[PDB]
RNA sequence: GAGAGUUUGAUCCUGGCUCAGGAUGAACGCUAGCGAUAGGCUUAACACAUGCAAGUCGAGGGGCAGCGGCGACCGGCGCACGGGUGCGUAACGCGUAUGCAACUUGCCUUACAGAGGGGGAUAACCCGCGGACUAAAACCGCAUACACUUGUAUUAUUGCAUGAUAUUACAAGGAAAUAUAUAGCUGUAAGAUAGGCAUGCGUCCCAUUAGCUUGUUGGUGAGGUAACGGCUCACAAGGCGACGAUGGGUAGGGGAACUGAGAGGUUUAUCCCCCACACUGGUACUGAGACACGGACCAGACUCCUACGGGAGGCAGCAGUGAGGAAUAUUGGUCAAUGGGCGAGAGCCUGAACCAGCCAAGUCGCGUGAAGGAAGACAGUCUAAGGAUUGUAAACUUCUUUUAUACGGGAAUAGGCGAUACGAGUAUUGCAUUGAAUGUACCGUAAGAAACAGCAUCGGCUAACUCCUGCCAGCAGCGAUACGGAGGAUGCGAGCGUUAUCCGGAUUUAUUGGGUUUAAAGGGUGCGUAGGUUGUUCGGUAAGUCAGCGGUGGAGCGCUCAACGUUCAGCCUGCCGUUGAAACUGC
């Protein structure tokens, strides 16, 4: 399943910018509800501000971290969070955020290795190529959330506007992923 | 049906053979006379090789019959 | 009798046979006494063989079925007419071709 | 003990007790309303709904009724299922709502799935 | 490789109990969109009706009444397999490892020899359950085989006791299938395959189960068997037991599977191997092989039909139905694939098997939209403010998925030309139940698609109204930041809860790894049998112990991803055989 509910209600609760920019960012920001902690209040707080900001439920967010421990555990769960098609295609920026990814995702939209796929949890391995579907590509949506944007503010994307393709060089280090989450604590939480 | 029949034919085709060589032993095992057992001997063996090959009893079963008989011949 | 013949272990559709040699008397997946390889149909079709052991098995006497006798004629099984000594003793090479 | 004394005898495990052993390993028996009667529990002060009821496996127990306002009467085909009351002695067994004779609570708007209501 | 609560006015121990976790061929309540891949009478070896499930050969024979081929009969092969069930059975039944110098083995392969001569019935047919003639690859002699069996030897060689393997001889005896080059037939041997018997070790409770056995233990002889043997039949007396005989109760046994750091443990739901069985017993028969699963005979229930003289069935094969129960599905399609049986082949048959249908349904995956839009109307809590809330309403795109259309794979592979004259290697031919099924493509649309539990502590989540009994609970308990509703919140999510069963925390049986003054726990005290333990030292041995050598039993690839399929690196660390070592235990 997938939440597709309020997405401000959530961003009030965590406090951090999980979705994106928005006016109740600054205005009436509190936890939700008319009425609106101990070390498993954090501890929840953190692992539902992953899966959140994931769009992962909970048993993929459980085999995730049980096939992280498998194969620091903590450490590598968020990069193992990161490789996904959904969050690449983000991270690309051809869309504008990680609901977007998945929806262009699911959608016949997107190619890996020259082949489309359409399942929005495919882990993507380093030294890979994602690149939009060449019947997609002159959509009106499409090209202004990659076309003037242009961040690209990551050292492990390679672009090539050239192709409209993108590269992932290599699984980012703990310190160089933007995301606010302490890893230590959800693999506390599920020890 | 075909079945039942065959099995009786066959059942009373066997039991003429085994009952005549059965008889047969029966009547060599209370001869005496050396000659007698010797010159009675071969057609014995012939009914009860002719049964073995043609598998109503059993060829280890016409050999230990035959050894039998000859060992006892060879002691009058 | 001694047959060459193809268990199904696979999935539902998609067939992966086992080359063994079995028993005609044994089930069609149970018992048999020596695995010689595997078939998948499902390719453009690859066929794992035991050369050796399929020629121990065909030279005792060994049956095999339609589709096996098919597999041992590829990757040249059948050879033993030419390694019969039929009045030579060098050996052929046809499996460059 | 020492050692050649476990050699000899050996240690002994016993054998944990069921909690309903009426059912008989089952997870719901059925059963008729022999007797249907109210009792008092043991620093409450209530008057608790219980039904005898005869169980199909030759068992004859109290059921517990969950919830206000019951259609039950005498000669009534039940489903029992596990579960005991703290504050009463005897009773063991609750009657599933909604299912068979009984029927489910009127006017419930939560909880409804555990007494058999259904969406309004 | 972890914990929490709970005995008190308050402690520190001991000890049980209860929650928290993980897993079900589970059931029930509420609510349900799709795809893939698993699974589906756990209750009784319960009753019913119908149909199918084992046939095939006209290159075996007499016939054609049927247009070429075949109804029926005689004959060959198969039906002992595949499939189903767990009653019975503490047993060489099973697991593991061996032995048979005490064994058998159709069909298959290879090697060596041979297929020569004859005669009776008899089915069907005909004529009325009776009468007569008919053919063989049906049946039975005769000829031959010294490769086979039996008996007597000689020459040996060599074992593990009874002996075994070969030669060189004499004697007796034992076979066949021919048909239209193919398909074949017989004897012998080797192989392969499948069975049989016997062994070492392991294999549940009860001593409120202490003696058991009289072919029972052994010897001689005989008979019988594929084969040894009290297997059976005509002296000595024994054998087995506190290392548990005997008797009673309960189980089919293993690998798996689940679950524990380990020790391990639980259970055989699917799957594989072995065993037992086919309404209940007894006997066999035919066969290479029988507990004979769609074969007999007899004796017992039970059930059904006659037309009262006589006959049928066993639903532990696949599917309807009824009952029992908390509970488990179609009187479906095809032999296209794999595997079987028969056939020279073509081919025929196959409720095995491939598939499909039904079932919250175990697991995995996806969707129910994506980006902006200020603080509408309607709910709550305070006459304004705060929560619902960027939530709705319009305005801009996308179609996974549903619908309508088209293209539509894969699963399907199997006449000459060497020539050894036949193998074998090369062309061609049809062949899909699934099936509009994957997949690909085309319009016009957010359009068709979210529940359930709990929010006073343990625990994540709080205002107002009811009641003040009705009620709720896993515990501290409340009868309300605990009961019922309304608003918000928090989990999970096509699921969410309740019940039932099993493991871990539990060290709550403690070898690893607990205890006995006062919490449970030293016998009233001795003597002593079996058993357990053994000061110091010098040598032998090799039972325990140690070592070596043999035999046996994570990385990829494909599913668009994943569950899942599949391959190799990797344990075999259990058992057995065979060589060595001597510090310690034993002798
Ligand atoms: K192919
Ligand atoms: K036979
Ligand atoms: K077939
Ligand atoms: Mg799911
Ligand atoms: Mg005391
Ligand atoms: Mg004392």
């Amino acid at each position: 399943a997938r939440y597709t509910g309020p997405k401000s209600k959530i961003a009030r609760k965590f406090g951090d910018p999980i979705f994106g920019a928005d006016k109740v960012l600054s205005k009436k920001n509190y936890p939700p509800g008319q009425h609106g902690t101990s070390e498993y209040g954090l501890q929840l707080r953190e692992k539902q501000k992953a899966k959140y900001t994931y769009g992962v439920l909970e048993k993929q967010f459980r085999h995730l971290f049980h096939r992280a421990q498998r194969a620091v555990t903590g450490e590598l769960l968020i990069q193992f969070l990161e490789a996904r098609l959904d969050n690449v295609v983000f991270r690309l920026g051809i869309a504008p955020t990680r609901s977007a990814a998945r929806q262009l995702v699911s959608h016949r939209h997107i190619t890996v290795d020259g082949s489309v796929v359409n399942i929005p949890s495919y882990s993507v391995k380093p030294g890979q190529v994602i690149g939009v579907r060449e019947r997609s590509k002159s959509l009106e949506v499409i090209a202004d959330a990659l076309t003037g944007f242009n961040h690209s503010k990551y050292p492990w994307m390679e672009w090539d506007q050239s192709s409209l393709s993108g590269k992932l060089l290599h699984m980012p280090d703990r310190t160089d992923i933007p995301e606010n989450i302490k890893e230590q604590l959800i693999v506390e939480l599920y020890s | 049906e075909k079945r039942i029949r065959q099995t009786n034919a066959r059942r009373l085709h066997n039991r003429y053979y085994a009952r005549t060589a059965r008889n047969a032993v029966k009547a060599f095992r209370a001869l005496t006379d050396r000659t007698e057992a010797e010159k009675k001997y071969p057609v014995l063996a012939s009914m009860l090789d002719r049964l073995a090959g043609k598998n109503i009893i059993h060829k280890n079963k016409a050999a230990n019959l035959k050894s039998k008989l000859a060992r006892r011949i060879n002691t009058l | 009798a001694t047959k060459i013949r193809l268990q199904r272990h696979g999935r539902k559709g998609y067939a992966f046979y086992k080359i063994v040699v079995a028993d005609s008397r044994a089930p069609r997946d149970g018992k048999f006494i020596e695995r010689i390889g595997s078939y998948n149909p499902n390719t453009n079709a690859t066929i794992d063989l035991n050369f050796e052991r399929a020629l121990y098995w065909i030279g005792v006497g060994a049956q095999p079925t339609d589709t096996a006798r098919n597999i041992l004629s590829r990757e040249g099984v059948l050879m033993m007419k030419h390694l019969l000594g039929g009045v030579k003793k060098g050996a052929f090479d046809q499996a460059a071709a | 003990p020492t050692i050649q004394q476990l050699v000899r005898k050996g240690r002994e495990s016993f054998a944990d007790k069921s909690k309903s052993p009426a059912l008989n390993s089952c997870p719901q028996r059925r059963g008729v309303c022999v007797r249907v009667y109210t009792t008092t529990p043991k620093p409450n002060s209530a008057m608790r709904k219980v039904a005898r009821v005869r169980l199909t496996n030759s068992k004859e127990v109290n059921a517990y009724i969950p919830g206000e306002g019951h259609n039950l009467q005498e000669h009534s085909i039940v489903l029992v299922r596990g579960g005991r009351v703290k504050d009463l002695p005897g009773v063991r067994y609750h009657i599933v709502r909604g299912t068979l004779d009984t029927a489910g609570v009127n006017g419930r708007t939560q909880r409804r799935s555990k007494y058999g209501a259904k969406r309004p």
